[PDB]
């Protein structure tokens, strides 16, 4: 390469280096927040749990995939995505739901047809019930009725794990009146009604407070890993702008020399 | 002779790269001093001078023409270099050629985005 | 069917309006935390 | 220590190129949305 090209090179990836570096940090103290706010989270969301996991239940598929908007966070996307075409051909009419931007690009060449709605402008601020709220909401007024559904996302683990989970929504207020919720029999269905919307609420609240935190300790590795590569080729570009920068200088040099000697 | 002869002719240097070095050899050797990369202070014009008799000439003198296609090779892609650069400065239009776009399955290998040509006398054609 | 059942709203729409409202009640040292919480980022995509 | 704002798209660099392309795509997407608006606001 040339000269100018060394150098036009060398200071573009380090704007690169220090913006990697910066959105390191960003994510770091975004991710902090998000683990404190997993804590309290966790124990509502399992709470929530509970009703299902202490009773057999059996039974339209509703298939909901849980990530973001934003790209740099390693396989958090395609993992999910994996998982909802991997299920999707397992079951046995369905529809999907993607929350996250990256949910519907990942999917939408083979799975188009089955989408019932998506949601953006997640991963920017911090997720609330309110959002749980935004997306039940809009799934219940919506049109679609559902026998059976999953929910589709990223459980976190630790700074550099996370697991992709799938739990049930068995939404349908008609199968909450089956075999083993034979005990839970004296409520009328107004109630049962409001019940089980509001865990639908709880359920979507719970994936989002989890595919956060991993989201975000994902975008810290994959913005140190940048950054960190970002600097190795700035290490090996410096090298090649020094010795280039001597050898234009020898070259000139040795020019004028050459006119000089010829007069 | 085709120029003025109210006749049309087509010339390619193929290439002007290679006839700067021979101008460079013979220049240094006659003992006239080595300018830019060793090559005479006129390289420029040995060029220069070339491509501008290249011309279309009015009915007074035959209406008549010559169109010059010069060759020039660059190295590693470098069309900032001394005698590429003179030749783009001299020419009305460039086909810009590309080893990337050649290997990616682009053949001809030309570089729309960079390639130029003047307008074109409305002539073309009408439908194309 | 409540009254606000038979308007059409839902526990979610119920529930959000009275969790609201408690915020609301707060005085400033806790109002603080209203801001963290309670908010309107996601948006549908329609067309 | 030495400014160096736009030295991205400066090199022509992939990357320089993807965020071109990015931005393009951003703004025909707001375009498609400001041409409709615009057309129900015709009338």
């Amino acid at each position: 390469a040339t000269l100018k090209d060394i150098t036009r090179r060398l200071k573009s990836i380090k704007n690169i280096q220090k913006i990697t570096k910066s959105m390191k940090m960003v994510a770091a103290a975004k991710y902090a927040r998000a683990e404190r706010e997993l804590k309290p989270a966790r124990v509502y969301g399992v709470g929530s749990l509970a009703l299902y996991e202490k009773a057999d239940i059996k039974t339209k598929h509703l298939i909901i995939g849980v990530s973001s908007d934003r790209g740099l966070c390693g396989a958090i996307h395609s993992s999910v995505a994996k998982q909802m075409k991997s299920e999707a051909a397992n079951l046995k009419e369905v529809k999907i739901i993607g929350v996250g931007d990256k949910i519907r690009s990942i999917l939408h060449r083979t799975h188009s047809d089955q989408f019932l709605v998506t949601f953006k402008e997640v991963g920017r601020r911090p997720p609330t019930f309110g959002d749980a709220s935004v997306i039940a909401l809009e799934l219940l007024n919506s049109g679609y009725e559902f026998d059976e559904g999953s929910i589709i996302f990223n459980r976190f683990r630790s700074v550099i794990s996370y697991k992709t989970e799938e739990k049930p929504i068995f939404s349908l207020d008609t199968i909450s009146s089956a075999e083993s919720m034979s005990i839970y029999d004296d409520i009328d269905a107004d109630v049962l009604r409001n019940y089980q919307e509001y865990s639908l609420a709880n359920i979507i609240y719970y994936s989002l407070k989890e595919s956060t935190t991993s989201e975000q300790s994902a975008r810290m590795t994959a913005m140190d890993n940048a950054s960190k590569n970002a600097s190795e080729m700035i290490d090996k570009l410096t090298l090649t702008f020094n010795r280039t920068r001597q050898a234009v200088i020898t070259k000139e040099l040795i020019e004028i020399i050459s006119g000089a000697a010829a007069l | 002779y085709f120029r003025d002869n109210g006749k049309h002719a087509l010339i390619i240097y193929d290439d002007l790269s290679k006839q700067a070095v021979a101008y460079r050899q013979m220049s240094l050797l006659l003992r006239r001093p080595p300018g830019r990369e060793a090559y005479p202070g006129d390289v420029f014009y040995l060029h220069s001078r070339l491509l501008e008799r290249a011309a279309k000439m009015n009915d007074a003198f035959g209406g008549g023409s010559l169109t010059a296609l010069p060759v020039i090779e660059t190295q590693a892609g470098d069309v900032s270099a001394y005698i590429p650069t003179n030749v783009i400065s001299i020419t009305d239009g460039q086909i810009f050629l590309e080893t990337e776009l050649f290997y990616k399955g682009i053949r001809p290998a030309i570089n729309v985005g960079l390639s130029v040509s003047r307008v074109g006398s409305a002539a073309q054609t009408r439908a194309m | 069917v409540a009254y606000w059942r038979q308007a059409g709203l839902s526990y979610i729409r119920y529930s959000q309006i009275c969790a609201k409202a408690v915020r609301d009640a707060l005085k400033t040292e806790f109002k603080a935390n209203a801001m963290k919480t309670s908010g309107s980022t996601i948006k549908i995509v329609k067309v | 220590v030495r400014s160096s704002a736009g030295a991205v798209r400066d090199a022509g660099g992939a990357f320089g190129k993807r965020e071109q392309a990015e931005e393009e795509r951003y703004f025909r997407a707001r375009a498609k949305e400001q041409l409709a608006a615009l057309k129900k606001h015709h009338e």
